[PDB]
């Protein structure tokens, strides 16, 4: 129910309205990422 | 007023086949393959 | 070496410059304009010190129509002749980690150029029909600078058409250690003849600024159409009658939805880089 | 024609939810009659 | 279809189905009758 369709199934209209919802979400959702950190050694670590 | 204008615009995007955006133009022919123009009319437009 | 023009497939800017066609038409516009000293108009007493980059985020922020965040005087550290440049082309006034600065002539040229770019909406730049005229002049007659006597149309064929990606791999392109020696030639008072010899010879910057004037006209014109040959992934897009039917920037949001002050940036650009080819003041 | 074009509720519209009331759609296809229920009246008429 | 059922009617009989279809290969086209009626109304109102 954003796009009426003459069928009782899982037709394309599902994919379409799914697009619509996530699109209007990403229109909104202004977020800023902030975070703290640990501090570890670097000589006692295998990967560089 | 910017909010209502953006609402009208985004809704204008997924209908009215006769308009694109400067670029992709193909994933639109992936998205709007669910509406099946021209079975769409008012009753549907308002629901959207 | 300039930049691999990307399309999801590499390039060398040379295939992508011999890829197009510039074909002329009727209605001789016997309207030979004249050049002009490019109105440097630099001034303000509030700079931004520190490490200001000068190559890649510089060119992107300035000419890729990215955020129009008032993009102001931050280049004002192009006066004050005692500033310096670090090889990564960071303009500063204090080289921190014992990093080295460039020789003089290089510094002089680079500061000259960005100095010309400092403060747009106080610059009194000339109307755009004339700058379109000069641009098509250059890319049609070559470095000889004969008047047009005709009108010209541009057409591109076969790209996996992404003119937005043209503007993009512009956004990712460096230019300063490409056009430095050129403005260096213009600093120590050489003359039109020898600098034309130079631009003919080196030909690395020739292709570049060909592409650059081309991109600015396709971004600021409005007689533009595009098409996809729906049998393959190949767009042909054309711009028709470039110089007669254009007097203001564009807003058709189908081709490249271009804002204003960055447009006056772009015209200042083509002005100030075609300046040293032409005749006296 | 005026009355029709004005106050018509077509079983087609509300089928795809184009002129339904307070809801849409019903997704049931417009029925057209069955070959039964007419053999007998038709033959009845001819024999008359 | 009738004349093969031994129903009665003259030879080379025809009719005027006043309307067209919608499903030509599965496309659901633009329902020509609407274009007809629409330009009719538009022309007439230009005249009034």
């Amino acid at each position: 129910n954003i796009i009426n369709t003459i069928t009782d199934g899982i037709t394309y209209a599902n994919r379409t309205e799914f697009f619509i919802r996530v699109m209007v979400l990403m229109m909104m959702d202004r977020k800023i990422l902030t975070m703290e950190f640990y501090d570890v050694d670097t000589s006692a670590i295998s990967n560089t | 007023i910017d909010a209502i204008c953006s609402v009208e615009g985004i809704l204008l995007l997924i209908l009215s086949r006769q308009t694109t955006i400067p670029g992709y133009e193909d994933e639109l022919n992936k998205l709007r393959t669910g509406i099946s123009q021209p079975k769409v009319t008012e009753r549907q437009y308002r629901r959207a | 070496m300039t930049l691999t023009y990307w399309d999801k497939e590499k390039r060398m800017t040379l295939k992508q410059m011999i890829q197009q066609v510039a074909i002329n038409e009727q209605e001789n516009e016997l309207t030979h304009y004249v050049f002009t000293t490019p109105l440097s108009m630099p001034t303000f007493g509030k700079p931004m010190l520190g490490y200001v980059p000068l190559n890649e985020v510089a060119t992107s922020k300035f000419f890729s129509n990215v955020n129009d965040f008032d993009r102001d005087n931050q280049l004002a550290m192009a006066h004050f002749p005692d500033t310096t440049i670090t090889q990564a082309y960071n303009l500063t006034n204090s080289i921190k980690p014992g990093d080295t600065s460039l020789p003089d002539a290089e510094v002089a040229a680079l500061k000259w150029f960005w100095k010309f770019f400092t403060s747009i909406n106080l610059v009194r730049q000339p109307p755009m029909d004339n700058v379109m005229y000069w641009a098509c002049q250059f890319l049609s007659s070559g470095t000889s600078f004969l008047p047009l006597e005709r009108d010209v149309e541009i057409v591109f064929s076969g790209f996996k058409g992404s003119h937005i990606c043209m503007f993009s791999n512009l956004r990712q392109m460096n230019l300063s250690p490409i056009l430095c020696p050129y403005y260096d030639l213009i600093t120590n008072f050489k003359t039109t003849t020898e600098i034309r010899a130079y631009v003919d010879a080196h030909e690395e910057l020739k292709s570049l600024l060909t592409y650059l004037c081309l991109c600015t006209i396709v971004g600021l014109c409005d007689t533009f159409t595009e098409t996809r040959n729906m049998d393959t992934g190949e767009y042909v897009w054309k711009v028709r009658d470039v110089v007669s039917r254009n007097h203001t920037p564009a807003q058709n949001v189908e081709k490249f939805c271009y804002t204003i002050q960055n447009a006056k940036y772009m015209i200042q650009l083509v002005h100030v880089l075609l300046f040293p080819l032409t005749d006296n003041k | 024609v005026w009355g029709l074009l004005g106050n018509t509720d077509s079983s087609y519209g509300n089928a795809i939810g184009a002129t339904g009331t307070a809801n849409v759609p019903t997704k049931v296809q417009p029925v057209i009659p069955t070959p039964d229920n007419f053999i007998t009246p038709t033959i009845h008429l001819k024999t008359s | 279809r009738a004349i093969a059922a031994k129903f009665p009617r003259f030879k080379d009989s025809a009719h005027l189905n006043p309307y067209s279809s919608l499903n030509i290969g599965g496309r659901t086209q633009h329902s020509v009758t609407y274009t007809r009626m629409y330009d009719a109304i538009e022309e007439m109102f230009n005249l009034i």
